[PDB]
RNA sequence: ACUCUGGUUUCUCUUCAGAUCGCAUAAAUCUUUCGCACUAAAGAUUUCCGUGGAGAGGAACAACUCUGAGU
């Protein structure tokens, strides 16, 4: 690689794509052997594909480097970010149940070798913002009936797709309350106007064949 | 006043040292007078 | 007109010594070591705020130290740590403690220490050895005594009839390390607007014992300070129109000598 | 030549026209402590040769220390040159070359610059702090680099308007000076004639706040002007030195008289400088006139409407007038290069004065071969092109001549390190202007141009197709050892070559900096201290290199040594599996290496006084005293390597043609170092056993430098290793209520106080400790704020002590971000390095072995 | 304060018109000792700060260099300074009798 | 294969310049030879027992410090320093045959791609315009032609005539180890020469780097003062006629209008001066696309853009609160013309790039018609050949540059974009939106 | 060591003034920046508070201390 693309500069560095969503002991450590060999990878791949019948961008392309400098091997697949960490490397600690975090051994021994730390992609998380923002703005004259189902739909098909990884992603769960806070509070300026300080959570969660308007929960309500 | 008030002087209303007010307040009066001068101009014009 | 003054010795010894409450009677800059103008300005352009000084809004936008990539250089496993690397440490030498070092002023090193010995008691010499001063302990090709040098009748000490010091001598000595509108003996007269009594006050460090609102204050006084001292650009020239001159040389003024309470009543009815 | 120049009291013809006359130059440095008025002097000199320069009311002019970076600081950074002509005593007109070095310890190097080219030495000492750290260790450096040595005693108004004390006090203080001074010489130097005093005029005393520059000739030639009849040097042998007067019989006697009269001294000198001074700041309005008309000084209306202080400095340049007490110190004390240059050769140049080129340049001869030799860098205003500053040794430099450059490698047997350069113009370096001349005679300073290229620290100019047999001159021995080291690279790597640039340009500003890459592509500057890092970097940052830079914390470099014998004898094979190398490793006596480090004893000598000295001072065998090969790394490294081989079992001859390559194999793995690639100090290496191969193509070369380099790492892994933290020694001017806040601050920081001494004469005291230069780092900031900035500490590199931990103890456990405790500090000193440099995570005791 | 140091370590390496300011605008709220307690000036003894009352200064003072002049001064610099003090004393008890309620 | 010479020769352990050692096991550049040089401690090491001098280009081994002497390591010289002999330089352009890489990668001297260190593809396209130009390339290939010309000390342009200089004997090496050549030092004389301008980070425009590097060019190779006659100047210079015609301003009567026509001052002036490249504009977009059945992508012929300069042509030119008719008329043809045409023009809101495709033939272009007679007596030849032509594609902001270059010797036109050379057939290039232009007289 | 200018005080006008024009410190407007702008920073312009330098004019009382020059 750094025969046909030198770099006297060390500039490999530079323009490396790493996932910010981890911290940044939890990232990918951009060392020097660990640069020059993903870029060596990604360059190897596209040479492989001639150009016209297809382009692989850098820029929209993400390679994570495990070896003896880096523990973590990150990937982004179907919206799941997940972040590999072996058991023998990087550990030292007992390790309790967490939802987000996924137990991998070896089959033909049944160890546990690797956590396998499960998080929701901000692309989603950006996708489900976006759907709360849709069903927010064309409700205009649409009963709460309607708007309650669009949000609890929304909210199935979210939790039902990243079941473990929302529990895991502590950004997803902010962003949850506060959509459903956005929710309410449109069905209750539709209601009136003015701020119903302490407006009674009876009212939304009921289920819809007791006349409420059936709506889900994600956030921490006290009745 | 936490320098005027220590010693013998404890809280109280007595302490008189208006220098650095006086100051700040004529300062502030030297920003805005050119405003209400031209705002009383614009509104006795002709 | 009043713009120009001159004082003999004495005076300017009496009127430091009448104001000697108003004067903290620092005899050097290091007291304001890491806390001058200088160091305020470093301290803000790094976005970094001393403990007795104030604190601003970052003068360029701050990149959370999180969104580093581990890159080898700041890489935790190689850097030793032995003491914590203070925000003191980071201003007094911003290029070196400092990453982007970017409209940082230098601060002015160690001055020499004026070892200046107030004199207390009147009555003692101006030239004595206070016991301040740590005594010295005592212990040469000279030439030989019998030689033949004579010393003309002509020549004495060059002011032998001058005393060594005078009544107003230890005052002159003390003016020599005064705080700056008493170190002069000619000046320019100023405002009473622009000369500010306590401004020194705040400008040192915050007493000990202090409650937290008036630190506050020591704090905030300090940074209108430091803001009016960086974003002060000099004065442009002007044709020196003066507004009461104009007034005066036309019809509808008329010039008399009043009262102040007369012409502050006078004011306040015009206003209503 | 002919262009634009300031106004100045003399000409620039005549200016050309001494520096022809080699017997009225004088080579000048004047050093001293931080803020002792050296700068300040230079500009009142200035100011004297200069009519249209004049001092601000409030500001103290600096017409040297020409920097922003020196302006802002108000701490003189670099050495500036300044060539003036001065007017002595009599009225004849010498030629000085001043070179003002900083005042700090940390560029001590500096100093050090301006020693190699000057023929005396004037050091500045405060007569209010008296002899700092930095005078003590200017004494040493200055005497032990064979230079005359003359005293200014500067701020003595300090003793009039400060400390106020009574003139016979004053003289009590400026004696114990002049005392403690000549104390410092004799124990630096063997020899008893350079003993300073006053009457021998080695002494002058000045303050350069209000320009009162006299010594003893020069205000007993002020009294002859006022009263003819006086002869001025018999009286000036009689003004100093507890000599009473009697004004009965007009005649000056040791037996003092009415046992109530003063000393010749307080009597003529010190008295009427008080009542002077006294009149001035306590009685101007009242009772000045009448003493000025009593002094002959007539002051306008405008004058003594003047501030005091400025008021003081006018009264006193009238007095006192021109510095000509300072001219005669340095023209009867400090040899003219034609004087001194016989001693420079000797000290300097590698061939010795036994040479022939050292005899030519003994004369200092204008017309003979040229061997001028630069030791500055001087870059100009852009920072693009660099001028080599140095003095004229021999022949004369011309514009526009060819030259050869002969760098710090270059020998006669290799003289690849040498390059032709065209040098571009000459200049006559002052302060704030430069002299732009065709050509320089030999015994001058000059900054030569388009010579920059080959030179990184030291050059050696000389004339091309001659002087076949020239050499170098010595480098720089430096009087600190550069210590702190820090990682520098670029915030954005595409302009990494911008950076890399700067580099080499700072490696030419500063004399002792060492810029290197280790094996991790890490880019490594060393300094002296954080002030001096600071000014680096500062440099690399706005002058050479306009990028933004990313500094890492400052890290010290520490040493490798053993404290106790290797287990078992180690042994290297070559690839050949031939040449078998055994050797061990033990630690060397106390002081050993100090007397290694400190010329005591030099491999250049003969086997005979070598193997007497090991004998004698240290008791070693003879044939022990007999058989070292070489002392450490460098030249005088602080290790030693000796073969305990007897002739019986290995052959002296055929081990010979192999000591070639045992002791480059030796130094270089004693300048690297297996623990964390450093230093190894302190280490004797021992050939127990040699096998050497009979034919020659099987041994030396590559084969037996590596084999030797293996043997001496598994030697000293065997024997117990450790590290050496490099200690700094700390002086504190701190008032006495700070002192015990003082312990405060150093009890943070693993600081040990040696002594607290109070300052005779002054109300402060010194506090001196010993402080670990890695705990340093922003101790002077903790001290100075802690102590509402009364207390103030100065840091030099003082020796290496062991770090209390144990390096090789895997047991430890390290997080990756605390301070770990004492116990296993070493341990967290050696792998961190190790990680800095690039190695391996850890290193085996039997890495380097061949049985695994 | 251990605990403010060691996090300090980490972190570095890793409407209404309100007349009186917030209380969190507060600096100076420093771990180091050497930074919370700051050793005051000591004018040898002789200077003063600005505003505050000079009897409250001279009675909170440190009295270190009280000390080093009861130890360094000689028996008649002893009754000088006695003399001085008995006199300004006596001044300022005359001051007290003249200022009572 | 690890032997790229392409870079800074410095140590890469001291920064130093000075005895610089390219390590032949390795590639590594370290200084000295001595006994306690970096390079001899390297050699024992690792091993590496070879060394080349970067400056005297003469091998040594170190451990035993022997100089070598073999033939066969000379093609490494001249990969270091790559020297042109004058009947080489003659027989240059003359090369049909294929030309061998060390590794088994055939490819034509002077068709050699430039690697794109981040977005510097700009700079690549106008520095391959500019190489495969006979004259100036061969006045770069020879050091003496340059090395002996006079430089101010505090002068930093010459290191890009220098470098460039080099970079064409990189270009032109019939015998090189790789390929492709790497700008990066060309790159980092041109930022450091333009003062952070024309970066190689951030892309800049063809044009105005080709008209900065040109007269950088020619102000660096006029020794410490103005030569009138530089081989840029040479090549690329000529001379042209503007007709400057003040005009009234529109909103005056007509009567005035023409009473100004009187003043002497709204008349044709006599402002002939130099041109280094002719700055063509291409007609504004036609917007709505025609009825007809042909693409909605605009076509206009190459005589249609080089009309402004036939001599009759007047071309409005308004400056603030000032009217002028501009008329263009050519007066001295270059040898080698270069065309600039005008694709991204900035409107109220964004910069556009216009569409417009030039239809040029690529073989025989005649400009005879835009030469006053007394002109056209004194050029013999007229008939021009389009040589070079770097196309701009994409977006005005993240734009790409590709160059076709045309091969002489053979006829073959190659198209370079970085590292990517194709072989493009003579009949595509007027399909594409040509940028500028490099034309030879023959 | 004897002659002859330059005087000081105050009022007003004009002009320059990047000088800490000011050992003090305000207001407005626009742009920019992240918040979401009295409680916020950056950049720029302008207006007020009032100076210094030079020149001119007016009127008040001093005329050779000083700066010197002519001796
Ligand atoms: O506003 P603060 O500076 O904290 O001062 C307020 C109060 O002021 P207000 O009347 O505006 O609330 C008084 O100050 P003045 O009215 O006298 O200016 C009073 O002062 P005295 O006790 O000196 O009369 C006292 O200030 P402090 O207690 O600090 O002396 C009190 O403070 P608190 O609000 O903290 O009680």
């Amino acid at each position: 690689y750094l025969t046909e693309h030198p770099d006297p500069n060390n500039e490999n560095i530079v323009g490396y794509n790493n996932k910010k969503c981890w911290p940044r002991d939890a990232r990918m450590r951009l060392m020097k052997h660990d640069v020059n060999l993903g870029r060596a990878v990604f360059w190897d791949i596209k040479n492989r594909l001639p150009r016209s019948v297809t382009t692989v961008q850098w820029e929209n392309s993400f390679v994570s480097v495990y070896s003896k400098d880096n523990p973590n091997l990150l990937f982004n697949m179907c919206g799941f970010e997940c972040r590999i960490l072996p058991k023998c490397r990087t550990s030292y600690e007992e390790f309790t149940h967490k939802d987000g975090v996924w137990n991998l051994q070896n089959e033909v021994t049944k160890e546990r070798t690797a956590q396998c730390f499960l998080r929701v992609d901000d692309e989603s998380m950006q996708r489900f913002h976006n759907r709360v923002r849709q069903i927010l703005m064309a409700s205009g004259s649409t009963t709460f009936t309607k708007i309650v189902n669009k949000w609890n739909t929304a909210l199935i098909g979210l939790m039902t797709y990243f079941r473990e990884a929302v529990v895991n992603t502590q950004e997803l769960l902010d962003l949850l309350v506060k959509c459903e806070n956005k929710i309410q509070t449109r069905i209750k300026i539709g209601l009136n106007s003015k701020m119903p300080s302490r407006f009674p959570p009876v009212v939304f969660y009921t289920p819809k064949e007791l006349g409420g308007l059936g709506m889900l929960s994600m956030g921490h309500v006290l009745i | 006043y936490y320098r005027f008030n220590t010693g013998p002087v404890g809280k109280g209303p007595g302490c008189g040292f208006w220098a650095a007010g006086w100051r700040v307040w004529l300062f502030f009066m030297r920003g805005i007078t050119p405003l209400l001068e031209r705002w009383l101009g614009n509104l006795l014009a002709r | 007109t009043y713009q120009r003054w001159q004082f003999t010795l004495p005076m300017m010894s009496t009127l430091y010594r009448l104001a000697n409450q108003l004067l903290t009677d620092l005899v050097d800059d290091n007291y304001f070591y890491l806390f001058d103008l200088k160091a305020f300005f470093t301290s803000k352009a790094l976005n970094m705020a001393i403990p007795g000084g104030p604190k601003f809004e970052p003068l360029v936008r701050d990149i959370n130290l999180q969104d580093e990539d581990w890159n080898e250089f700041n890489d935790i496993n190689k850097i030793i740590i032995r003491q914590p690397i203070r925000t003191e440490y980071k201003i007094a030498f911003p290029y070196l403690y400092n990453n982007l070092p970017h409209h940082v002023h230098l601060t002015w090193y160690h001055t020499p220490n004026v070892v200046f010995i107030k004199t207390e008691d009147p009555d003692l010499p101006a030239f004595y050895f206070d016991p301040l001063i740590n005594p010295i302990s005592h212990r040469e090709p000279l030439p030989d005594d019998d030689e033949e040098f004579e010393l003309p009748e002509f020549v004495e000490p060059f002011l032998k009839d001058t005393p060594l010091y005078t009544d107003n001598t230890a005052n002159g000595i003390a003016l020599l390390w005064a705080p700056r509108p008493f170190n002069l003996r000619s000046g320019r007269t100023r405002r009473a607007l622009d000369i500010p009594l306590v401004k020194n006050w705040y400008r040192e460090h915050c007493p000990a014992g202090q409650p937290v609102k008036v630190r506050v204050s020591y704090q905030k006084l300090l940074k209108y300070y430091v803001l009016n001292a960086l974003k002060h650009r000099p004065p442009k020239a002007q044709k020196k129109r003066y507004l009461f001159r104009s007034f005066k040389a036309t019809k509808f003024f008329q010039s008399t000598k009043l009262d102040w309470v007369e012409v502050g009543l006078q004011v306040c009815r015009q206003g209503y | 030549m002919e262009q634009t120049l300031p106004v100045t009291v003399y000409e620039m013809d005549f200016l050309a026209d001494l520096m022809d006359n080699s017997e009225l130059i004088r080579n000048v440095t004047l050093c001293g402590h931080l803020h002792h008025g050296k700068t300040c002097f230079v500009d009142c000199l200035i100011e004297q040769t200069h009519p249209e320069i004049r001092k601000r009311y409030d500001q103290d002019l600096c017409y040297t220390d020409i920097l922003f970076t020196e302006q802002e600081r108000g701490v003189g950074i670099k050495s500036t040159p300044v060539t003036v002509v001065l007017p002595d005593t009599k009225g004849k007109s010498y030629l000085f070359n001043i070179m003002d070095t900083p005042g700090h310890v940390n560029f001590s190097d500096e100093v050090t610059a301006g020693l190699r080219i000057s023929d005396g030495v004037v050091l500045f000492i405060d007569a209010a702090e008296g002899v700092m750290l930095n005078t003590e260790r200017l004494i040493k450096h200055a005497v032990q680099e064979r230079l005359a040595v003359t005293v200014c005693i500067n701020k003595i108004d300090r003793l009039i308007l400060e400390l106020k004390l009574p003139p016979t006090d004053a003289y009590y203080k400026l004696r114990h000076i002049v005392d403690e001074v000549n104390g410092l010489i004799s124990m630096y130097s063997t020899d008893e004639n350079l003993i300073l005093s006053p009457l021998l005029g080695n002494v002058c005393f000045s303050s350069s706040q209000y320009s009162i520059c006299f010594t003893l000739g020069s205000f007993a030639k002020i009294y002859a002007d006022t009263f003819g009849d006086i002869n001025y040097q018999e009286f000036a042998k009689r003004l100093w030195g507890d000599i009473y007067f009697n004004p009965k019989t007009r005649k000056f006697t040791k037996k003092a008289p009415t046992s109530s009269s003063q000393r010749s001294f307080v009597e003529f000198i010190l008295e009427p400088l008080y009542k002077i001074l006294a009149q001035v700041v306590g009685d101007v309005d009242t009772s000045l006139p009448r003493t000025l008309d009593e002094l002959g000084i007539h002051l306008t209306k405008e004058e003594l409407k003047l501030n005091i202080r400025p008021l003081l400095r006018l009264v006193c340049k009238k007095f006192f007038g021109e510095f000509t007490g300072f001219v005669d110190m340095c023209v009867q004390h400090i040899p003219s290069p034609k004087v001194g240059a016989k001693p420079k050769i000797e000290h300097t140049y590698t061939g010795g004065v036994d040479s022939d080129l050292g005899e030519a340049m003994s004369d200092c001869d204008p017309d003979g071969p040229l061997m001028c030799h630069t030791t500055k860098m001087y870059s100009t205003d852009d920072g693009v092109q660099f001028h080599a500053f140095g003095r004229v040794l021999s022949g004369t430099i011309h514009a526009g001549q060819p030259v050869k450059v002969l760098g710090e490698n270059y020998t006669l047997e290799d003289e690849e390190d040498s390059q032709i350069c065209t040098v571009g113009r000459l200049w006559i370096s002052v302060a704030r202007y430069h002299i732009e001349v065709n050509r320089v005679p030999a015994g001058n300073w000059v900054l030569i141009e388009g010579v920059d290229q080959p030179i990184v620290k030291t050059a050696t100019i000389t004339e091309p197709r001659g002087n076949e047999e020239a050499q170098i001159f010595r480098p720089l021995k430096f009087n600190t050892t550069s210590v702190i080291k820090i990682a520098v690279e670029p915030v954005n790597p595409s302009e990494l070559p911008k950076m890399l640039d700067g580099l080499r340009k700072v490696n030419k500003s500063y004399p002792s900096l060492t810029t290197k890459v280790e094996e991790s592509g890490e880019h490594v500057i060393l300094g002296t201290g954080e002030l001096y890092l600071d000014c680096v970097m500062h440099d690399l940052r706005k002058m050479y290199s306009e990028i933004d830079i990313k500094v890492a914390d400052p890290v010290v470099t520490f040493c490798e040594t053993v404290v106790e014998t290797s287990s078992l004898k180690c042994f290297a094979e070559t690839p050949n599996k031939k040449n078998k190398i055994t050797m061990i490793a033990e630690p060397l006596e106390k002081g050993l290496a100090e007397d290694i480090e400190n010329e005591v004893v030099q491999i250049t000598w003969n086997r005979k006084k070598l193997g007497e000295f090991f004998q004698t001072k240290y008791d070693w065998d003879l044939l022990a005293a007999r058989s070292i090969w070489a002392f450490g790394p460098d030249a005088t490294g602080p290790n030693i390597l000796v073969d305990d081989t007897l002739p019986s079992e290995v052959d002296k001859a055929l081990l010979g043609s192999v000591k070639d390559s045992i002791v480059q194999g030796f130094q270089w793995g004693t300048r690297e170092g297996p623990l964390c690639d450093e230093l190894i100090r302190n280490v004797k290496f021992k050939i127990l056993d040699a096998v050497v191969a009979q034919e020659p193509l099987h041994r030396g070369g590559g084969q037996i430098i590596p084999t030797a380099r293996r043997v001496v790492y598994s030697a000293f892994l065997m024997a117990t290793p450790r590290l050496m933290e490099p200690y700094y020694f700390v002086e504190v001017q701190a008032p006495a209520d700070c002192v015990s806040a003082v312990y405060t601050v150093l009890a943070r920081r693993r600081g040990h106080v040696t002594q607290d001494a109070p300052i005779p004469g002054s109300p402060l005291y010194t506090i001196k400790a010993f402080i670990p230069a890695i705990d340093s780092f922003g101790f002077e900031t903790d001290l100075r704020t802690h102590t509402q900035g009364q207390a103030f500490s100065l840091s030099v590199f003082h020796h290496w002590q062991i770090v209390p931990g144990d390096p090789l103890d895997k047991s430890i456990v390290i997080r990756p971000l605390e301070p770990q405790p004492a116990p296993h500090l070493a341990r967290e000193f050696m792998i961190k390095t190790r990680r800095r440099k690039g190695l391996s995570e850890d290193v085996s005791i039997s890495k380097f072995f061949d049985d695994p | 304060d251990k605990s403010k140091e060691l996090h300090a370590i980490k972190e570095r390496y890793l409407r209404k018109f309100v007349f009186e300011w917030d209380a969190s605008e507060d600096t100076s709220i420093d771990y180091n000792p050497l930074y919370k307690e700051r050793h005051q000036v000591q004018l040898l003894g002789r200077g003063f700060i600005a505003g505050i009352d000079l009897k409250q200064q001279k009675r909170e003072q440190s009295r270190f260099y009280g000390d080093l002049m009861e130890k360094r001064r000689t028996l008649e610099e002893k009754e000088q300074e006695e003399a001085r003090l008995r006199k300004l004393r006596k001044k300022e008890a005359k001051q007290r009798w003249d200022d009572r309620h | 294969s690890v032997l790229d010479f392409d870079f800074e020769k410095l140590c890469s352990i001291s920064l130093s310049h000075i005895n610089a050692y390219a390590c032949l096991v390795c590639g590594k550049y370290f200084q000295g030879r001595g006994l306690k040089s970096h390079a001899y401690i390297h050699s024992v090491q690792f091993s590496h027992h070879v060394f080349l001098n970067l400056h005297t280009l003469k091998f040594y081994c170190l451990p035993d410090n022997y100089e070598i002497i073999d033939s066969s390591l000379e093609d490494i010289t001249y990969v270091l320093k790559p020297t042109f002999t004058k009947q080489q330089i003659a027989n240059l352009d003359k090369q049909a045959k294929l030309s061998r890489a060390y590794d088994g990668t055939t490819y034509l001297p002077g068709i050699v791609g430039l690697n794109n260190i981040k977005a510097n593809d700009y700079a690549n396209a106008v520095l391959q315009a500019l190489s495969n130009v006979p004259p100036l390339r061969n006045y770069f290939l020879e050091e003496d032609n340059y090395k002996n010309i006079k430089r101010p000390p505090g002068d930093i342009m010459f290191l890009l005539v220098q470098r460039f200089g080099e970079l064409m004997r990189k270009l032109w090496n019939p015998r090189n180890f790789k390929a492709h050549v790497s700008p990066h030092e060309m790159l980092q004389a041109v930022v450091l020469c333009s003062k952070k301008t024309f970066q190689i980070t951030k892309q800049g425009d063809g044009v105005d780097f080709l008209s900065w590097f040109l007269n950088a060019l020619h102000s660096a190779l006029g020794g410490t003062k103005k030569k009138k006659k530089t081989i840029v100047t040479d090549v690329f210079q000529g001379s042209m006629r503007i007709f400057t015609k003040k005009l009234p301003h529109p909103d005056l009567p007509a009567e005035e209008k023409e009473q100004l026509l009187h003043n002497d001052e709204y008349q044709e002036t006599m402002v002939e001066s130099t041109f280094m490249y002719l700055t063509l504009d291409l007609p504004t977009a036609p917007l709505y696309k025609d009825e007809k059945e042909q693409l909605i992508i605009p076509q206009v012929p190459l005589f249609n853009i080089l009309a402004k300069f036939n001599g009759i042509t007047e071309k409005e030119y308004k400056t603030y609160k000032e009217n002028f008719l501009k008329r263009f008329q050519l007066t001295k043809l270059p040898p080698y013309l270069i065309f600039c045409i005008k694709r991204f023009t900035k409107n109220n809101f964004f910069v556009e790039k216009n569409p417009t495709i030039v239809n040029f033939p690529i073989t025989n272009v005649d400009l005879r018609e835009y030469l006053s007679e007394e002109v056209q007596a004194v050029h013999k030849n007229t008939t021009y050949d389009l040589i070079a032509n770097i196309v701009h594609d994409g977006k005005p902001s993240e734009g790409s540059y590709r160059i076709h270059v045309l091969h002489h010797g053979t006829g073959k036109w190659y198209e370079l974009q970085d590292l990517q050379v194709t072989d493009i057939l003579p009949q595509m290039i007027t399909l594409s939106e040509a940028y500028i232009q490099i034309w030879k007289r023959r």
